[PDB]
């Protein structure tokens, strides 16, 4: 159920493989009410997914 | 934000979010909008963690992600204390069968459910039994309706792989005592009662899918047969006529699953091999055994075989004739090293499973199921687990709030529906609007007595536990309750690994990597620095040469070990030999000298 | 000195062995050489064990007990 | 010991098991034994027990930051599949039992087994190599038990009380056995005060000097006023150890273990720590430490404090509205106010909690946690940071006991999300510096015992101060401790206390303080005159074992690892890509250490006095002007471009308290005029090689001390030595030294003294300070040089010279495949010849 | 003062399968240890009877379903694990449970051989619809404690045999309480009350007697000394 | 049901009155079942004689010190509590200790009544000073275990009758531990190590024999409820 509702920043036409710096993978205030700040994978995609 | 019956705010100042995302306090006449509910920010998984107020963001993240790694158990059980989301999330996932139209259950069976709709239409729902999921977990469904029962439209008629009565049941709720115990729960370890092993509380079914095929080769096509060469009847007793293991037979690592043979090339027997052919009357054949076998450290019972072949018009990869897939299922109990965790991010590994008589037990004789160390709760800032423990205890044993002299001051905010409840009465506590500290503290003192009429747990949530081994009562009361914990998919059965000798990579000559390839462990540069700091020259030398890309030395050491000879000394690797040869090729007269200015050696 | 009986590979005590060699590094090679001699003898000109061997003690343990017993001598290679 | 799974051990020892199976006739050939092992027949388990005995195995957990990351254990078979690890080594491995894995390696050769059994055994590595303090000591649960056992509480059952009419002393017991018997009946509490007759516990030294002037012996009975728990604890310690009689806070246990390390052999320390582990677990089980919300007390003064500070926050807001403040200034003022509020709330919470409450008992005993976590759990969360890293003016006034609101939780998630990336990025800089340090000092090995040098460095031990008691220097434990004296130490009467070459241990420092001598002269790696490597005597005590360093120690790599391991605790440059350059604000941490080790000109340079003399000081619109007139010299010196933004150096005498440097003051050569960092090159030019090395060591240790890291000065000295090993030639005389070339100082001096045919015609040259990078980028070995530089040039130059390479570079040996020239690999030990004695051989 | 008064034990019933035994008087501090020892012996080493394996006609392994049966084989086995039986002979015995047509199959439909008793016929085994035919053969043995399922290969049994976990334990829940006594004017001696509840196989008195016999045999080793 | 293997009891001597008994191999879990029971039986079952009260003639309320002797009243009480006394009376008995003149007074100077024996006459009691004397009377009676000094609050016939703690049990110290041992390919079997330190009046072997007899005696009560109920047999 949680896989079907993912929002992935990585992928073709998204952001470059080597440009996924710590700045993009952060909790912006606009996430409130439309993206959960707690749930995210523990892998290398922390914040990117 | 508090509001009146009409909806008007009852406070002069309200907390609001403004343009820059800044949170501030503004007058009641400046607000423009409000959130529909407190659960607006959280997601589906995060919405299923009770008392989410009291858990830090990091531990909430860990718990939310660990909920996604729970393995379905043989019998699911809904949590005593949970959230209202667990119902909806169960239905929206889709794994539960819901009756499309109102009607009567004409016939019910393990395999299918037949429903006769009120309008005369008939529906049939086939349940998927022991189906292997993408990750090896069992997706077994089971019906929850009786023949002749009436079902409304949208009602759940069959439980999913991991739900009870159509609501999420990712784990089991069991009795926990919060105390250190002889150091067996030291450093986040966990102690379990042997009951959980005897009653199959945490047992789970795991299914593995092995695969093989016969392909066309430059010497011809491979073949699947039962007549594989050079094997005793003790090995292939359980193979069918087609050469595939019979369904229902149990297999252990090394057992043959599918008998397969491949054509070989020129033989050119050695004189010894020719002598062996002569002394055993071995008639010439040109096939070699390549039969599929159970991988190292795997076992179970065969539950299904699926076979494809292009001769039956089935689509196959180019240059392939037949393909076989075998399903092996096993029933893994909980064992040492298996990873368990709660919903609040508290996780550990089972360091010890104690006999039932050794566990601390309540005054009425009930032994506790799990013991969690006290030192792990405070510093991790995940005290929500203690809230869950207390509320689970309150739920397991019913409660009754007295109203003889009016509702208690702490019960004013409680809805009337919570003024009483029987034993095993499940409760719901939403993430951001649930049981308060005062309400829970008041409820803890209103629990019903036990069978004998004596309350086990006092108003503080603590009980006087007895020592299972010594028999003396523990000097101080110990926090006791019911916690919902779940079995993660990090089982030790698929993490243990070992290697003495095995395959080697052709490109770089080093041992392969990974458990699947039967590879060796990495020895990085930092490990070399540590070994140098120890001054262990010989160990480092043998690690870098004998246990690494040195074929001659490797074979010599293996021979010495097997024959009992002392390990031969190493020296002069091939890389240095070729470097010296190149240096000579450059007309540089390189030579190696012994001692402080002595003659050459070899 | 007063100390409980050592267990396993802690017998003989490490300090007593360091008191009978130039340094721990020298002790390592000393014991390794004696163990190699014992193993070579068991494979059949070396003297063989000098102390009463246990049921299945490894050559290195025998070498270490012999060193502790002052039954061996060595010369620095420098 | 360690627990090894049966299935894993069988695979690891397969060939040995096959050999033993064939030997015992269970298998007729190697192939049959191989099949038996693969198929796991019943008999292989009987042979595995015989094979595994006394065969050590190495346990490792990557990453290996320090040498104790790999340790040898004696394996024993256990059921199941999870490895069993001794708790006391967890701190060494940085491992917790929440899902961590570990790797096991099997030594094969006899030399490898001996090395694992002797050098790498866990019981031999009690003390950490970075500072010599014990590492395998009680922790977490084990502390809480021992803290509970030795605690004294008034009013306990059966406690001691004095005599009274018709009643003698009421709480006196004739022996520990009687006290235990009384405790079993519930008449006496283990934590109650009693007077007990002890006969096998040595009395305290101060009490021993009185009660037994002839010296205490076993069996002598003395009456001790103590608690039964303390008597029980003191039985775990060695028999000869004096009775302690103190509450066992983690610091006290560390002190006791340190004292045991000095006075007793390592085996006794291992046994004592095992006994302490057992007792600590047993009494932590029964200490009653449990967590419930009834125990999470909230102070009753939180409300008053919060409104009191809310009033001031409202005052700040009112002033901002009136136009007296800017946005950033208002935010800073609010942050100040709320930090004060959090501080007072924390103090109130600390005061309120009872001494026996589990939540605060866990912290105060030092077993786990800190008071900040307790305040966050109960008092209030406090302030949180934006995604940019700046504090939000409005704090989280709620506590996790109460439960954060929606907005508070959302703003709190920012720091939690940031930390995940921050921790990952923190390791890169530490690894960079660690690799630099390892490269510069990999092959610094102890080559000889004594260099017979009289030179050294002076270290201060204490200040006799204004009172009648001298105060121990705070830096003594990392400056003078574990050194070797270069010259005799004499008391006020000239009586020698410690001989030259003795190790300055804790008893030695205590005795030195007893005589009141404040400073001593210690041999150092900096002043060691050994041509190659360093000598054992100058390095002195080995931190890991406490004994004089053995010939062949790999001191350089140990120092590099010790310096690099704590690099993650230092502050770093900001990880954000945007913003202005970060040099405006002094980030005095890892950047400062990197600047020092590279010998680069500081960005906050301050001048130093080239000549000792009196100072005439003038001021201008934007520049300072400082002139020094040498009192015993001639011409003055002038510095007339010092930026006025930089403040003048403060001197601040004890009572004179000069404060900022004034005109007419006196400054000696090497003194610093302006606040900032002195240029290492200027220090070298003014004072010489000795003072620049002292300056570098002081500067590095200053940062490491300020950031809360403790490293012995000798580790830093090992690195600093490599930086100043070359001398640049300015003019050559009667020797073939080319001008402008860099030569090793040893070779330079050797050539100058070798020119003897006409006496000396010295070639002129002066020392040059190099960064660790450039110093590491040079070597005397051509086989090693061929891996860094143009291989063709190196090979041609070596060929024309016909010069041989002696295989001493360590980094060079690993190319050959020959064992490293350190530890057991040096020729001094590699060629040992072993022969049984004639008297021992006679038994044959 | 020394008292020659001897301890004594008296039992009192609470239900059919629950009893309470009072032992008094005991030396001070001696009650808890005795009660804990009795509890451990009762929970660990009381002989009983249990099922060892099952054979269902229409299945070859437990990961399957029987046509017309609501429960799958795993559910049937987990339900059977709750069956408590009493056996008279040490060697294994066989029992048969056969039914056809719709209805609920319970433990009362099992036909035991001579010397075997089923003590809970009301337990639910399965439920069959109109097309359901159920045939089960159960093996019963004597033993004590928990014995995990024996592999077919180890026992040499043919395919179709489904080994199951065996739990040889009649005891269900045991606890104890301690009080003071009015012994003469000493008034500090202990009184032990041990409460025992057992599964319906055997009465609490027999279980307590078995525990006492085990403990007597084990302490005979200490008594052996002169 | 027969046990897998009959456990054996070995003994080792650690001192003149100290022993260590090893019971092995035991069925898994029975080590803890046996250890605590044996310890408590040893420390609370064997009867013995002890001093329960002492009256000194030279002091009424100045308990701090007694003239003519350097030992405090507390030291006198402790030394007398260290006395090892045995009797076959089963009733309180009065013992008189009187000495005069400077010198060491020991337990050997005592004059026990008929049927009372002092096992450690060499124990030091006090050191008498010049012009000094000592005169005390001890009440000795039998009992079990350790009884805290009974307070004679109602004593009217005497005020100087000091009550003291009574160590009746001949066994002074007992400590048990449980370890794991391996038989066949199973390592769940237990080993019980029990260390016993006793007075001079009884050897540890006799104390252990009496404890075993008492425990068999006590569990006979439970066994006799139904003697034919099947137990694990050895
Ligand atoms: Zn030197």
């Amino acid at each position: 159920l949680t896989h079907k509702r993912r929002l992935s920043a990585l992928g073709p036409g998204g952001l470059s493989r080597e440009r996924a710096g710590l700045e993009v993978r952060d909790v912006h205030p606009s996430h409130y009410g439309r993206m959960c700040p707690i749930e995210t994978p523990e892998g290398p995609n922390i914040g990117l997914i | 934000s508090p509001t009146d019956e009409n909806g008007r705010f009852t406070e002069d100042r309200v907390m609001v979010r403004k343009k820059g995302g800044e949170v501030e306090f503004v007058s009641a006449d400046q607000v423009d909008y409000m959130d529909v509910s407190p659960r607006q920010m959280v997601s589906v998984a995060t919405a299923m963690i009770p008392f989410l107020e009291h858990d830090d963001a990091n531990r909430a993240l860990m718990g939310a992600n660990m909920q996604r790694q729970a393995v379905p158990l043989v019998r699911s059980e809904a949590p005593l204390v949970g959230t209202g989301m667990e119902l909806r999330a169960a239905i929206d996932a889709g794994d539960v069968v819901v009756a499309d139209k109102t009607g009567v259950i004409e016939e019910v069976s393990a395999d299918y459910i037949t429903v006769m709709a009120d309008d005369g239409t008939r529906q049939s729902y086939r349940l998927r039994k022991f189906a292997r999921s993408n990750h090896g977990t069992c997706a077994n469904q089971r019906p929850i309706v009786d023949a002749g029962q009436r079902v409304e439209a949208g009602q759940v008629i069959a439980d999913g792989p991991c739900t009870q009565n159509g609501e999420m049941a990712l784990g089991k709720n069991l009795l926990v005592a919060i105390m250190p115990w002889e150091g067996h729960n030291y450093e986040d370890a966990i102690i379990l009662s042997n009951r959980l092993v005897e009653e199959d509380v945490l047992t789970s079914i795991h299914i593995e899918e092995h695969e093989i095929d016969a392909r066309d080769t430059k010497l011809g096509a491979e073949e699947i047969t039962r007549d594989i060469p050079n094997v005793s009847d003790e090995v292939l007793a359980d193979l069918d006529e087609r050469g595939i293991v019979r369904i229902g037979a149990e297999v252990r690592d090394g057992d043959i699953l599918v008998g397969k043979v491949t054509p070989k090339g020129e033989t050119e027997l050695t004189p010894e091999e020719r002598l062996l052919r002569a002394i055993f009357g071995e008639k010439a054949r040109e096939v070699r055994d390549t039969s599929l076998k159970v991988p190292h450290g795997e076992s179970g019972k065969v539950i299904g075989i699926r076979v494809f072949s292009r001769e039956d018009d089935d689509e196959l990869p180019a240059g392939v004739n037949e393909l076989v897939r075998v399903y092996v299922a096993q029933k893994r109990k909980i064992s040492d090293g298996d990873k368990l965790a709660g919903r609040h991010g508290n996780k550990g590994v089972i360091g010890k499973i104690l006999p039932v008589e050794d566990m601390p037990f309540l005054p009425d004789g009930t032994p506790v199921d799990i013991i969690l160390n006290t030192h792990g709760v405070p510093r991790r800032m995940n005290i929500g687990q203690i809230l869950e423990t207390h509320l689970g205890w309150v739920a397991k044993a019913g409660w009754n709030i007295d109203v003889a002299a009016g509702v208690p001051d702490w019960a004013s905010k409680l809805p009337e529906e919570l003024y009483s409840a029987p034993a095993d009465s499940t409760v719901a506590t939403p993430v951001f609007d649930g049981a308060q500290e005062g309400e829970l503290a008041g409820l803890l003192g209103s629990t019903l007595p036990n069978r004998d009429g004596e309350v086990m747990v006092d108003a503080d949530g603590k009980s006087t536990l007895f020592d299972g081994r010594s028999g003396e009562p523990f000097p101080y009361p110990v926090t006791v309750g019911y916690m919902y914990i779940l079995k993660l998919h990090h089982l030790v059965d698929d993490k243990i690994h070992a290697r003495s000798t095995g395959p080697y990579s052709m490109i770089t000559q080093q041992p392969l990597g990974g458990k699947a390839q039967f590879g060796g462990q990495r020895f990085g540069e930092m490990e070399c620095w540590a070994m140098q700091a120890y001054g262990a020259a010989y160990t480092l030398q043998e690690l870098l040469t004998i246990k690494s890309d040195d074929t001659v030395g490797r074979v010599k050491v293996y021979e010495a070990i097997v024959k009992g000879e002392n390990i031969p000394e190493p020296g002069i690797p091939e890389s240095f030999k070729v470097l010296l040869k190149e240096l000579q090729s450059l007309c540089l007269n390189v030579e190696v000298l012994s001692s402080d200015g002595a003659a050459i050696e070899m | 000195s007063a100390y409980d009986t050592p267990l396993g590979i802690t017998n003989p005590p490490i300090d007593e062995l360091l008191s009978r060699a130039s340094s721990k590094y020298a002790l390592v090679i000393y014991a390794a050489k004696r163990a190699r001699q014992i193993n070579d003898y068991y494979n059949q000109e070396y003297v063989g064990p000098l102390v009463e061997p246990g049921l299945q003690e490894k050559p290195l343990s025998i070498a270490l007990r012999e060193i502790h017993g002052d039954l061996l001598e060595h010369t620095e290679g420098e | 010991q360690c627990g090894l799974p049966k299935l894993m051990a069988l695979e690891l020892f397969k060939p040995f098991v096959m050999k033993r199976l064939v030997d015992l006739n269970h298998a007729q050939n190697i192939k049959s034994a191989k099949r038996m092992v693969e198929r796991q027949r019943p008999q292989v388990w009987d042979v595995l027990e015989e094979v595994i005995a006394e065969h050590p195995v190495l346990l490792n957990r990557a990453p290996t930051l320090h040498r104790l990351g790999i340790q040898a254990f004696e394996p024993q078979l256990v059921e199941g599949k999870a490895i069993q690890l001794h708790p006391l080594v967890c701190e060494a491995f940085n491992a917790d039992f929440d899902g961590d894995q570990m790797a096991v390696h099997l030594p094969l050769s006899a030399e490898a087994q001996a090395e694992a059994r002797i050098l790498m055994l866990s019981s031999n590595n009690i003390l950490s190599p970075a500072s010599g303090k014990p590492l395998a000591m009680p922790r977490l649960d084990m502390v809480t038990g021992l803290y509970y056992l030795t605690t004294l509480v008034e009013g306990a059952t059966g406690e001691y009380q004095a005599a009274t009419k018709d009643a003698p002393e009421q709480g006196v017991y004739s022996s520990p056995a009687e006290a235990i018997m009384a405790m079993d009946r519930g008449a006496l509490s283990v934590r109650a005060k009693i007077k007990v007759r002890l006969t096998e516990l040595r009395p305290p030294t101060d009490l021993e000097a009185q009660l037994f002037e002839n010296g205490w012996k076993p069996g002598d009975a003395w009456t001790a006023e103590t608690t039964l728990g303390r008597v029980m604890f003191n039985e775990l310690l060695p028999k000869s150890y004096p009775f302690v009689n103190e509450q066992m806070h983690k610091k006290v246990q560390a002190r006791i273990i340190n004292d045991l390390a000095e006075r007793f052999p390592m085996i006794v320390v291992a046994q004592t720590v095992d006994k302490l582990k057992d007792a600590g677990f047993y009494w932590a089980t029964r200490s009653g430490v449990t967590v419930s919300m009834a125990d999470v007390l909230v102070p009753p003064q939180k409300q008053e404090i919060l409104e009191r500070h809310e009033a001031e926050a409202d005052a700040i807001e009112r002033k901002y509205q009136r136009g007296a403040l800017n946005h950033t200034e208002r935010n800073e003022s609010l942050v100040k106010i709320w930090q004060d509020a959090t501080e007072e709330v924390g103090k109130a919470l600390e005061e309120f909690y009872p001494a026996d409450n589990p939540i605060i008992t866990i912290v105060k005993s030092g077993a786990t946690g800190n008071l900040t976590q307790t305040r966050t759990l109960a008092g209030m969360k406090g302030l949180v940071t934006n995604p940019k890293g700046e504090f939000i003016p409005r704090p989280i006034k709620s506590s996790f006991r109460e439960g954060l609101t929606v907005l508070e939780y959302f703003i709190n998630t920012h720091g939690a999300r940031k930390g995940l990336a921050d921790t990952a990025l923190r390791t890169a800089d530490s690894g960079y510096l660690t690799r630099r340090l390892v490269d510069v000092s990999q092959d610094v090995i102890v080559r000889e015992h004594d260099c017979e040098t009289e030179r050294g460095i002076n270290v201060t031990l204490a200040e006799r101060g204004p009172d009648g008691t001298l105060i121990r220097d705070a830096h003594v434990e990392t400056s003078a401790f574990a050194r070797t004296l270069a010259t005799d130490a004499v008391d006020a009467n000239g009586n020698v206390i410690i001989e030259r070459g003795h190790d300055l241990g804790d008893p030695a420092i205590d005795a030195l303080l007893a005589a009141g001598i404040t400073t001593v002269k210690v041999r150092s790696v900096l002043t060691c005159t050994s041509a190659t490597g360093v000598c054992a005597m100058c390095y002195g005590r080995s931190m890991a074992t406490g004994k004089l360093v053995d010939i062949g120690e790999a001191v350089g790599i140990v120092a590099a690892q010790s310096i690099g391991e704590p690099g993650t605790q230092l502050t770093m440059r900001t990880f954000h890509q945007g913003g202005v350059t970060g040099g405006a604000d002094i980030v005095g941490g890892l950047p400062r250490v990197q600047e020092l080790f590279e010998a680069r000109v500081p960005r906050n340079k301050a001048p130093i006095a080239d000549v000792a003399g009196r100072v005439r000081l003038e001021e201008s619109d934007k520049f300072f002007k400082i002139t020094i007139v040498p009192d015993d010299g001639g011409e003055e010196v002038v510095y007339d471009k010092l930026s006025k933004r930089q403040r003048l150096r403060v001197i601040t005498h004890e009572d004179g308290t000069e404060g900022v440097l004034s005109d007419g003051d006196h400054v000696e050569v090497g003194d610093q005029l302006m606040e900032g960092a002195a240029d290492p090159h200027e220090v070298l030019r003014v004072q010489g090689p000795r003072e620049v090395q002292i300056h570098l060591v002081k500067e590095v240790q200053e940062v490491y001390r300020a950031q809360g890291v403790s490293i012995h000065d000798k580790h830093i000295e090992v690195i600093v030595r490599q930086m100043l090993r070359r001398v640049t030639i300015i003019d050559s005389g009667s020797t073939e030294f080319l001008p402008g070339s860099l030569t090793e100082r040893a070779e330079f001096e050797a050539e100058n003294r070798r020119v003897v045919a006409e006496g000396g015609e010295p070639a002129a040259g002066r020392p040059v300070l190099m960064g660790i990078t450039k110093a590491s980028l040079a070597t005397d070995s051509w086989l090693s040089a061929a891996s860094f530089q143009e291989t063709t040039r190196v090979l041609t130059d070596a060929a024309i010279n016909c010069r041989s390479d002696k295989l001493n570079g360590l980094k060079e040996n690993v190319i050959i495949g020959k064992l490293i020239p350190a530890g057991t690999g040096i020729s001094r030990y590699r060629n040992i010849q072993v022969q049984p004695t004639e008297e021992a051989r006679a038994a044959a | 003062m020394l008292i020659s008064q001897r301890p004594t034990l008296s039992e009192e019933t609470v239900a059919e399968n629950r009893s309470r035994f009072v032992i008094e008087p005991l030396e001070p501090g001696f009650g808890y240890t005795l009660g804990n020892s009795l509890r451990r012996t009762l929970l660990s080493s009381i002989p009983g009877a249990a099922v060892t394996s099952i054979r269902i006609d229409g299945v070859l392994h437990e990961f399957t379903t029987v046509p017309g049966v609501k429960e799958d084989v795993t559910d049937i086995i987990l339900n059977l694990k709750g069956l408590v039986v009493s056996s008279d002979d040490d060697e294994p015995v066989t029992m048969y449970l056969r039914k056809q047509g719709p209805g609920v199959v319970t433990a009362g439909d099992i036909v035991p051989p001579a010397g075997v008793t089923v003590h809970n016929p009301d337990m639910h085994i399965a439920t069959l619809n109109d097309k359901g035919k159920l045939e089960v053969e159960l093996v019963v043995e004597r033993g004590r404690g928990y014995v995990p399922a024996v592999q077919n290969k180890a026992s040499g049994a043919e395919i179709g045999r489904i080994p199951v976990d065996s739990i040889y334990s009649p005891v269900l829940k045991v606890t104890y309480k301690v009080e003071a006594t009015r012994v003469e004017q000493r008034t500090d001696f202990d009184k032990l009350i041990i409460d025992v509840e057992t599964k319906n196989s055997i009465s609490p008195r027999d279980a307590l007697a078995s525990a006492g016999g085990t403990l007597v045999e084990l302490f005979g080793l200490a008594r052996e000394l002169n």
